[PDB]
């Protein structure tokens, strides 16, 4: 909340796509991590 | 003030970053609700 | 002109405009504003400063030297030469 | 208004974003139907 | 519905390909996830 | 009209998009038949 | 048929290769998925 | 006629595409023969 | 055959190497698929 | 704190995205390391 | 002073690096707390 | 021998490296394929 | 004749492609010998 | 201490991020090596 | 010894790095192949 | 000691990073090779 | 003196390398400590 | 003679390729000896 | 003499390459010692 000068030196053409991208990549990885290492999430999809 | 090498002034940069913070606060709000649901319906903290 | 070995024709060409094989129309015209399908509105018109959600304040101004939240100092100054932190010499020279 | 570094004006960008949101709402509408079918014809919540 | 100015600073030649692309890559990854981690989807292709 | 940043006019873009849609409809038509063949000659729904 | 202006802002030298390429890559991936996860498509090549 | 953004006229593009189609038809014919040989010797349909 | 104007908007310096290259890559992938998922292609090399 | 001249010779357009990015990648990798090589972290998610 | 090849003066570089160091020290502070919590709630040293 | 004009629209600085390179990559992949799927080639190195 | 977008004339392009054809023939000749030797010494067809 | 002129011919915009980045990557690899190939480092995290 | 004009059409700044690099990448791949598929090379390092 | 002119046609901004980088990548690969394929180097880290 | 192709003089490069060497000496010093800690607390040579 | 699109003349190109030829001969000459040693000391053909 | 396409004269290139030769010799001289230590303290030839 005090860093807002950052876009004077980091170009938003790289900044926003890398921000919006890597945050989504982290979300994917956390879902894969919990999926690979828990029974309850795997069972949730398997249903029944 | 001058345009910096990205082509934004300081004031234009600050008005951009307002969106980034508001976006992050909206992301954080949805994520907290998602964690509350995942607590209520999973063995995570049980 | 190319002869080619796999017989003739090798291409089809058309005089005025593309004629589709999968019937007509191929595209929809748009005479004006975007006539969206999923109802309206499609955007919120920002007239002034950013009318954010998630309350206020939304940025903190900087009015001078940066006040570090982790105290001070943030930098060691340099004057006349690089003060080594691991003894001398640092470079040889030709 | 000025052309910004992408070459769009603000009005051209806002007209562009009308497509992105209408497309996203269309994608949401199809996905909600696809989830309803996947609920009816799979053991997911069933 | 507030960000309509983003294309003034993120170039559509990268923003729109990455948007449409990554949404598809997410859909691929969710399909591989449910396929690899469920019986019923694996069975659905095996048929009978 | 003006050339947009890609170098196309609106009319040249719309004439180009006729090809993209015709190609998609041809691809869709072949795929519908290929699914029918796979339905007949495989246990998928059968 | 509503989006035909997209090529005014997405350059064909990238948007057409990426469309044709990714549609092919999606097809390759669905084949490898059904191959890896079914008996009959594996058996179909193995013959007899 | 004008040179389009790639540096080719329409006529030069169509002259090029005659090679791409001729190459595709040659490749398709050569591939069909190899599928016939594979059918003859392999158990694929046999 | 109608598409012969594509090279007015997709540059041959990329479209041709990608077309020839990806056709070769698709061929390699179909060979590796049948090689991995069939006995007779594997046995054809192992000989006797 | 000596190196504040570095942005005279390393461009912030590359410097800051790599610095923020690689630190995030290192954080991900250390979580994957401890997740793979410990019972208690996996057991923490599995719950019960 | 001159603009160096990055487009920043020395003083502009110093003003930038103050942010990087402050950000690093904030990251360090959060990490110490996160390790302390992990020490309390895991068998790591425990 | 018809395509003698291809180097008018495909630049030799890419076409010749891609040609010589990918041919070599194909040779490597075919060696690895026969190595992975035959006893006699593995035995040819293992010796005696 | 004109230099084309690659900076070669047709004559320079054709004189280049003669090297590609003759190089491919030398590769083919060397490869055929390697397949013959492999047939003689391996159980491939043998 | 002889190579001080190397930055007259290697540009710091690439050479410094690669020097700092690769040394970090090397360090990450040596940690993953010793983690995978030792009991005690695996045991150290598992604790007790 | 007939191709010596190739550097009029393939730039040495890419052709020489690709040559020296790929020749080394080939040598690495051959060593990994002989290592993974022979007893005597695996034993040569184990020594004793 | 005959190639001293190579830097007239290979640009030091890439040839020096590629030399120093790849020589390091080679050393990493040889270490991983000897590590994965010997008892004594694996044991050296494990102690005793 | 002349600017070399990187945009630095010899003296600016040599001053730059003073930072690079010192940065390695600091990294080396921390590493010798971290190895000594590992020798004390791990079985590595112990 | 002209500078070609790479910036070399034909003579500069051919004087370069003599290094590529003789460099390949030296690499070949070492590889023969390395293979001879491998034949002598390994069960390869032995 | 002229600057070649890399920006270096022949003399500047040959002065640069002396660093690459001696850098290789230093790397070789360390590597011979590292191999000698591995021969003494590991079963490689031993
Ligand atoms: C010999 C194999 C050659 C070939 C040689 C010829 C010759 C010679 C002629 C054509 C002609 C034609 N070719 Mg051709 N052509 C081949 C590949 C193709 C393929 C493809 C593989 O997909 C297609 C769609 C076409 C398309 C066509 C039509 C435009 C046209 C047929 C009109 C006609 O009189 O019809 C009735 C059809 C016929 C008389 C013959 C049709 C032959 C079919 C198309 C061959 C298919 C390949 C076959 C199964 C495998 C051949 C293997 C090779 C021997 C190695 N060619 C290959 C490369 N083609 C003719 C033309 O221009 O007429 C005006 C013509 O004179
Ligand atoms: C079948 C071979 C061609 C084809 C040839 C034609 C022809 C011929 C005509 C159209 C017509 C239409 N087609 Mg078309 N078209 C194809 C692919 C498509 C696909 C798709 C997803 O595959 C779509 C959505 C469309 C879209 C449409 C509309 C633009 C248009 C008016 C429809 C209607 O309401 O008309 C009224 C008509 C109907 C209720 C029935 C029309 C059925 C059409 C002929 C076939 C549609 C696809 C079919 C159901 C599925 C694939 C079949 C297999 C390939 C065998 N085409 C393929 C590539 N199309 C019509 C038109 O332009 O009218 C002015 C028309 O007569
Ligand atoms: C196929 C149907 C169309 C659709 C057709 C319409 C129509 C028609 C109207 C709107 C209107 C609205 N739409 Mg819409 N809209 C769709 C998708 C969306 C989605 C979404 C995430 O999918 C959202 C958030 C919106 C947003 C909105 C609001 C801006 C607005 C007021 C809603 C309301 O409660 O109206 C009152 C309630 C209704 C009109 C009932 C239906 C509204 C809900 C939101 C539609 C849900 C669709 C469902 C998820 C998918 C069904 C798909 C099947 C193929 C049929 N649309 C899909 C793509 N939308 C309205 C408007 O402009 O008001 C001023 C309006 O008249
Ligand atoms: C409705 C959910 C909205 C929201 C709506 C509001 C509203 C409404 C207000 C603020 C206000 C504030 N918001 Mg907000 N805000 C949200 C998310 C955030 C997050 C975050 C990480 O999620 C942060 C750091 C902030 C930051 C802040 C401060 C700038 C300010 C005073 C906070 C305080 O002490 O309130 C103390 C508590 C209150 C004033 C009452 C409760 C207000 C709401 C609930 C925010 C409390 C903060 C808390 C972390 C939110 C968690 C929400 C749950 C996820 C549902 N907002 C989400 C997106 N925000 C206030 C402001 O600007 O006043 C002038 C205010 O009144
Ligand atoms: C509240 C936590 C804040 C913080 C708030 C402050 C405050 C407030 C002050 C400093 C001051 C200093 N800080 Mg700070 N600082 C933090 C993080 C750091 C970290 C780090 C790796 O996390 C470092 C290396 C520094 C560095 C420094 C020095 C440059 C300076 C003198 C320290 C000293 O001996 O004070 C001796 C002591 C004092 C004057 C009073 C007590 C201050 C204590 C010692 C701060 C310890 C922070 C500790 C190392 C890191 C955080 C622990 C976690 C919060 C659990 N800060 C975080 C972000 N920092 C001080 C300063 O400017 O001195 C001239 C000062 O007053
Ligand atoms: C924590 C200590 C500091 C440090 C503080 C100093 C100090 C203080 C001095 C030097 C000086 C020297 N340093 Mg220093 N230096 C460190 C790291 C290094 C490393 C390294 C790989 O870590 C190297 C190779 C050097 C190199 C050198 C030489 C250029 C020079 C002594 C030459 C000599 O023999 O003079 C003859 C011998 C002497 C004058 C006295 C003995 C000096 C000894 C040899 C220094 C040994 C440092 C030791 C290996 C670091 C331990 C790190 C960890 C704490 C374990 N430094 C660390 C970061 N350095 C000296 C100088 O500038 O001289 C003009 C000096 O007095
Ligand atoms: C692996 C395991 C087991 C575990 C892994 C554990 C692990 C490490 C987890 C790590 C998690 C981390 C780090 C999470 C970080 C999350 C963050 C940071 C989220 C940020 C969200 C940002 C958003 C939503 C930004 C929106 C921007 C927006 C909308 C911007 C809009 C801009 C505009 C309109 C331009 C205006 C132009 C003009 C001013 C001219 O008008
Ligand atoms: C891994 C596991 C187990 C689980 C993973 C779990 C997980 C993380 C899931 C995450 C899911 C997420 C995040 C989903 C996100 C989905 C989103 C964002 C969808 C967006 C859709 C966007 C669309 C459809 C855009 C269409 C644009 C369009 C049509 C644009 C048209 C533009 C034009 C015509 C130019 C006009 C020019 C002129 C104005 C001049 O006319
Ligand atoms: C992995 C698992 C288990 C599951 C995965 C499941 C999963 C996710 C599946 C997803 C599937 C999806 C998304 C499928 C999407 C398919 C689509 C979109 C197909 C599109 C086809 C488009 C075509 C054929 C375009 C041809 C364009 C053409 C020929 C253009 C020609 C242009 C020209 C001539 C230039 C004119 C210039 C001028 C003269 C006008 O100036
Ligand atoms: C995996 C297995 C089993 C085995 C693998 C084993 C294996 C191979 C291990 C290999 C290990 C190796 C090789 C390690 C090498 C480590 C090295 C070399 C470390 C170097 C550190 C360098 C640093 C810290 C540089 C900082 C520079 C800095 C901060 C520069 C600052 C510059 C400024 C401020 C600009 C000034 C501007 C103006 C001049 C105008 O003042
Ligand atoms: C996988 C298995 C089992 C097995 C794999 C087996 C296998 C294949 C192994 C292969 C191994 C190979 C091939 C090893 C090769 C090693 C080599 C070649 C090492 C070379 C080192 C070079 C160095 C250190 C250069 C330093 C340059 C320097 C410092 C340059 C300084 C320049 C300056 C100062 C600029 C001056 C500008 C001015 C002022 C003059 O204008």
């Amino acid at each position: 909340m005090n860093q807002g000068r950052i876009w004077t030196v980091v170009k938003p053409t790289v900044g926003l796509p890398l921000l919006l991208g890597s945050v989504t990549v982290i979300a994917i990885l956390v879902h894969f991590a919990v999926l690979s290492n828990t029974t309850w999430f795997s069972k949730y999809w398997n249903g029944k | 003030n001058k345009v910096w090498p990205t082509g934004l002034t300081i004031a234009e940069s600050e008005e951009l970053h307002k969106h980034v913070i508001d976006g992050t606060r909206i992301f954080g709000a949805i994520a907290i609700v998602a964690h509350f649901l995942a607590y209520v319906y999973s063995p995570w903290l049980h | 002109e190319y002869k080619g070995h796999s017989g003739h024709p090798l291409i089809l060409k058309q005089e005025g405009e593309y004629k589709g094989y999968s019937g007509e129309p191929l595209i929809l015209k748009q005479e004006g504003e975007y006539k969206g399908y999923s109802g309206t509105p499609l955007i919120l018109e920002q007239k002034g400063e950013y009318q954010s959600f998630s309350g206020t304040p939304l940025i903190l101004k900087q009015e001078g030297e940066y006040r570090g939240f982790s105290g001070a100092p943030l930098i060691l100054k340099q004057d006349g030469e690089y003060k080594s932190f691991s003894g001398y010499p640092l470079l040889l020279n030709i």
